[PDB]
RNA sequence: AAAUAUGUAAGAAGUCCUUGUUACUUAAUUGAACGUGGACAUUUGAAUGAAGAGCUUUUAGUGGGCCAUUUUUGGUAAGCA
RNA sequence: ACGGACCAAGGAGUCUAACGUCUAUGCGAGUGUUUGGGUGUAAAACCCAUACGCGUAAUGAAAGUGAACGUAGGUUGGGGCCUCGCAAGAGGUGCACAAUCGACCGAUCCUGAUGUCUUCGGAUGGAUUUGAGUAAGAGCAUAGCUGUUGGGACCCGAAAGA
RNA sequence: AUAUUGGCGAGAGACCGAUAGCGAACAAGUACAGUGAUGGAAAGAUGAAAAGAACUUUGAAAAGAGAGUGAAAAAGUACGUGAAAUUGUUGAAAGGGAAGGGCAUUUGAUCAGACAUGGUGUUUUGUA
C-alpha cells in the first residue's frame, strides 16, 4: 500500500486528487552502482583528439 | 635483538569487511557482526564470514541442489541458508514446500520456489526468525566446477586442460601428446 | 586509469621496477614465438605439449555448415514447451494428446539421453537421436518421428 | 507503465524492477526487534576499565 | 672468461626458508602400482561386500 | 673400525575378539585384502616448543658473487684457481 | 672508474588488438541494445526484431559415437544443523572440499547374440590402455590493478641495406 | 549504399597554449647555407586612449636632473607580470693550507601565545 502523493495546482494550492507511489521509488538506492555507471556513460559524448 | 621464529607483522590473511561497497550488503554485515559478538551461536560466525567471500567464493546454488539437501533424513522442515545467489534449474520437476534465505534469487528460481508453496526470504528476515540459527541448513555451491580451475596446476603427467584460445585438430595434439610423434606427455 | 598505475608509484626510483642488473632491454629472448625448439623448449613442452608437428588429415574447402548439429540432452527438451502449456501437459500425461516438440525449429539436430525425463508420453521430431536417448523417450510412452 | 510494478508489466521486454537484498535499511530497529533481544547476552560498559 | 662452475652454498638456507614439509600422508593410499591380478579380485570383493551390507542393513 | 653426520618408529588411520565379501590364493572356511559387530579414552603411550595449522592462484627481481673457521684438490707459493 | 661549470624551461613504461590470474557490478542456463532500425532537447540520452558471438557435451585423424544399475554410488575426514545431556560428552544429518574404490560417454584392443541382399548389423560382456569428459549446470558482459604478445613499445644510440 | 591527411564551404572538441600546438599564431617555406638536388629558423603581449614626456636646466651630443601626461612611468617604444644562474651598492657576521653538515649549548638578532577567566560582587558610573 503506497501511502499517497498530494497533487499541487499551478496556483500553488493542493488539489483534491492524490496518487499512489509508482512503486519505482521503492527500488534499491545504490550509490556505488550509480557512480560506476555514471563514470562510463559520461564518457559517451566525447570527441577524439590526437597530435599529427 | 629478537631471534624471530616467525614472520613479524604478518596479516591474518582472512578477508574481513568485504571490499564490495554495496551499502545494503554492509548493513547485513553490520547486523551479523553484532549477532556473532553477542549470541555465541556458531551459526552466526559462519554466516558473517560467508558474507565476505568474493564472487568465485560464492558460487550459485541451484534449486535442484536445494531439493537434494531436503531429501536428507530428518531435514524436510529445516530452513535452508544460502549466502549467495540461487539459480533456477529446469532439470528438476518436483519441488517441496520449503523456505530458503539467500542474498539474491534469480527470477526463475524465485518463481519456482513461490509456485511450490514456499517463500523467498532475505537474510535479515532470517535473523529475526532464527537469531541463533534455530533449525537451519547452510549449503555451498561447487567451487571446482569453474572453468578456470581446469587449467590450474598444468604440468607433465597431470592432464589439466592446457590454456588455449582455439581448440580442434592440430591445436596441441602433436609431438608431446602421442608416442607416434616423439613422446606422449 | 593512469592515476592508479604503479608507474605513478615508481617515480623517483631509478630502475622503475626493472631492477639494476638485468635492466629492461629491448628483446632479451627474441620476438614472438622464437625458440620453441630451442632455449624456450622447456616452457613450450611443459605448458603446451603437442604444439609442434602435424597429426591429422587435411580437409580442403571445409564448410562449417554441413557439420551444424547442435546437441540436446534429455534434462532439457521440456524447456522447449512454453511455461503456459508445460503444467497442462505434465498433469494431463496421456497419449492421443501428446505435445509435439519440433527440435529442428528450436535449432537442434541430435537428441542425447542424459537421463530422467518424467513419465509423460511426448512426441518429438529430430534429425538424429542416439540409441539410449530414444530408449528413455519410448520407455515413458513417447515416440520419435524422424524428419529432415 | 515505464518501470512496471508488482501488478503491471514494465513495458521493457524481459525487464523487472530490481529486488532488494535486505528487507529494510534500519538495522537498529531489527536489533531492537526483541526476538534477538531474548537470544542476545548482556552487554559490557562500552569502555573496558583499565586493569593493572 | 672463466666463471664459478658449481656450488651448494645457500641451498640449505633456501630449502629451510619454506621448511622441509612432510609428504602429508593420507588414509586409503592409492592402489596405483599394486599387482593388477589382486585388483581384479579386489574390485569384485568390494562389490560383493557392498551388496551384503546393503541387503543386511535394509 | 670411530666422532660428526643419516633412515625408521614411539598408536584412535591404534590394539584385541567374532564373522561377511571375493572370479585372487590354498589340499581345503586355508590364506590375502577390505569390512560388520563387540571391547579398551586422556598417562592414548618418550622430552621440549608450537608464535596458529593446512592449502591454492599469480607475479616481481635474481640466475657475474665474494670473505672467515674447519675438512680439502692443483700449485713452491700467492690479496691464486 | 665513468657523467656532472651553473641556472630556467622541456624530458622518458603510454595507447591499441588479442589475452591469463584476481577483484567489483549486472544478469543467470543463459548472456551481449548501440551492424542496423525508431526516436530525439540531435556525435548525448531512451526504445527495439532476426541472427550472430561465448556458454549449456565430449571424444576420435576420420567415418562416427555420445554421459543415472543404484536416494546421481560406497568408504574415510569434515564446518554447520538436529536430539539427548547442566556441562562434559553421546548419537543422527552431514553442503563446499580432500583422499580412495567404483559407476556412465568417447578412443584403442578384444568377445561376437538375435538376424541376413552371406556379408552386412553388432547384441552381450571384458581389458596393468587412453580423453583437455558425466556424475541435480556456471556462464556471459562491463570495468580496474598486475602480467604477456604484435606493434616505434620506457627514452636516446649504430657500423650497415634498399 | 562505399573511399577521401587534396580542393571549396560549414559546425564542433574532457585537444595544445608561444621551448606547446603545423616548420610557420608575426612581411614562413620568409631571412639564411649549399654549385646542386635540397636544408630551413628565431621572432606574439606598453597603455582605456599616445595622453609617446610641452617646457627649464647641465652636457658638443647621446642623455641626465627637474617639470608634465597617466589610475599606475614599480607601464617610457630596451615598454604586462620580471624568477634563477651571475653582478653592483648598502647593512650584519665569520675567516692561521677549503667551505658546506649532525648533536648540545653560550652569545647576538628576531618572533607567538598566555596574563579578561565565570565568579564574592554593586567601595558604581552612562543606573541596568
Ligand atoms: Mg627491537
Ligand atoms: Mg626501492
Ligand atoms: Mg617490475
Ligand atoms: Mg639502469
Ligand atoms: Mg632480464
Ligand atoms: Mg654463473
Ligand atoms: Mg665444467
Ligand atoms: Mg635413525
Ligand atoms: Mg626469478
Ligand atoms: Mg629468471
Ligand atoms: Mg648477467
Ligand atoms: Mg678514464
Ligand atoms: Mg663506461
Ligand atoms: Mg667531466
Ligand atoms: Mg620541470
Ligand atoms: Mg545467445
Ligand atoms: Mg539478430
Ligand atoms: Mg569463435
Ligand atoms: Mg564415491
Ligand atoms: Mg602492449
Ligand atoms: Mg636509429
Ligand atoms: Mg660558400
Ligand atoms: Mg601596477
Ligand atoms: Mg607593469
Ligand atoms: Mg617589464
Ligand atoms: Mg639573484
Ligand atoms: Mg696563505
Amino acid at each position: 500500500s503506497r501511502p499517497q502523493v498530494t497533487v499541487h495546482s499551478l496556483t500553488g494550492e493542493a488539489t483534491a486528487n492524490a496518487l499512489p507511489l509508482p512503486a519505482v521509488f521503492s527500488a534499491p538506492i545504490r550509490p556505488d552502482i550509480v557512480h560506476t555507471v555514471f563514470t562510463s556513460v559520461n564518457k559517451n559524448k566525447r570527441q577524439a583528439y590526437a597530435v599529427s | 635483538g629478537i631471534d624471530h621464529t616467525s614472520k613479524q607483522h604478518k596479516r591474518s590473511g582472512h578477508r574481513t569487511a568485504p571490499k564490495s561497497d554495496n551499502v545494503y550488503l554492509k548493513l547485513l554485515v553490520k547486523l551479523y557482526t553484532f549477532l556473532a559478538r553477542r549470541t555465541d551461536a556458531p551459526f552466526n560466525k559462519v554466516v558473517l564470514k560467508a558474507l565476505f567471500l568474493s564472487k568465485i567464493n560464492r558460487p550459485p546454488v541451484s534449486v535442484s541442489r536445494i531439493a537434494r539437501a531436503l531429501k536428507q533424513e530428518g531435514a524436510a522442515n529445516k530452513t535452508v541458508v544460502v549466502v549467495g545467489t540461487v539459480t533456477d534449474d529446469a532439470r528438476i520437476f518436483e519441488f517441496p514446500k520449503t523456505t530458503v534465505a539467500a542474498l539474491r534469487f534469480t527470477a526463475g528460481a524465485r518463481a519456482k520456489i513461490v509456485k511450490a508453496g514456499g517463500e523467498c526470504i532475505t537474510l535479515d528476515q532470517l535473523a529475526v526468525r532464527a537469531p541463533k540459527g534455530q533449525n537451519t541448513l547452510i549449503l555451498r555451491g561447487p567451487r571446482n566446477s569453474r572453468e578456470a580451475v581446469r587449467h590450474f596446476g598444468m604440468g607433465p603427467h597431470k592432464g589439466k586442460a592446457p590454456r588455449i584460445l582455439s581448440t580442434g585438430r592440430k591445436f596441441e595434439r602433436a609431438r608431446g601428446r602421442r608416442r607416434s610423434k616423439g613422446f606422449k606427455v | 586509469p593512469s592515476r592508479f598505475t604503479k608507474t605513478r608509484k615508481h617515480r623517483g626510483h631509478v630502475s622503475a621496477g626493472k631492477g639494476r642488473i638485468g635492466k629492461h632491454r629491448k628483446h632479451p629472448g627474441g620476438r614472438g614465438m622464437a625458440g620453441g625448439q630451442h632455449h624456450h623448449r622447456i616452457n613450450m613442452d611443459k605448458y603446451h605439449p603437442g604444439y609442434f608437428g602435424k597429426v591429422g588429415m587435411r580437409y580442403f574447402h571445409k564448410q562449417q555448415a554441413h557439420f551444424w548439429k547442435p546437441v540436446l540432452n534429455l534434462d532439457k527438451l521440456w524447456t522447449l514447451i512454453p511455461e503456459d502449456k508445460r503444467d497442462q501437459y505434465l498433469k494431463s500425461a496421456s497419449k492421443e494428446t501428446a505435445p509435439v516438440i519440433d527440435t529442428l525449429a528450436a535449432g537442434y539436430g541430435k537428441i542425447l539421453g542424459k537421463g530422467r525425463i518424467p513419465n509423460v508420453p511426448v512426441i518429438v521430431k529430430a534429425r538424429f537421436v542416439s540409441k539410449l536417448a530414444e530408449e528413455k523417450i519410448r520407455a515413458a510412452g513417447g515416440v520419435v518421428e524422424l524428419i529432415a | 507503465q515505464v518501470w512496471g510494478s508488482e501488478t503491471v508489466a514494465s513495458s521493457k521486454v524481459g525487464y523487472t524492477l530490481p529486488s532488494h537484498i535486505i528487507s529494510t535499511s534500519d538495522v537498529t530497529r531489527i536489533i531492537n526487534s526483541s526476538e534477538i533481544q531474548s537470544a542476545i547476552r548482556p552487554a559490557g560498559q562500552a569502555t573496558q576499565k583499565r586493569t593493572h | 672468461a672463466k666463471s664459478k662452475n658449481h656450488t651448494a652454498h645457500n641451498q640449505t638456507r633456501k630449502a629451510h626458508r619454506n621448511g622441509i614439509k612432510k609428504p602429508k600422508t593420507y588414509k586409503y593410499p592409492s592402489l596405483k602400482g599394486v599387482d593388477p591380478k589382486f585388483r581384479r579380485n579386489h574390485k569384485h570383493a568390494l562389490h560383493g561386500t557392498a551388496k551384503a551390507l546393503a541387503a543386511a542393513k535394509k
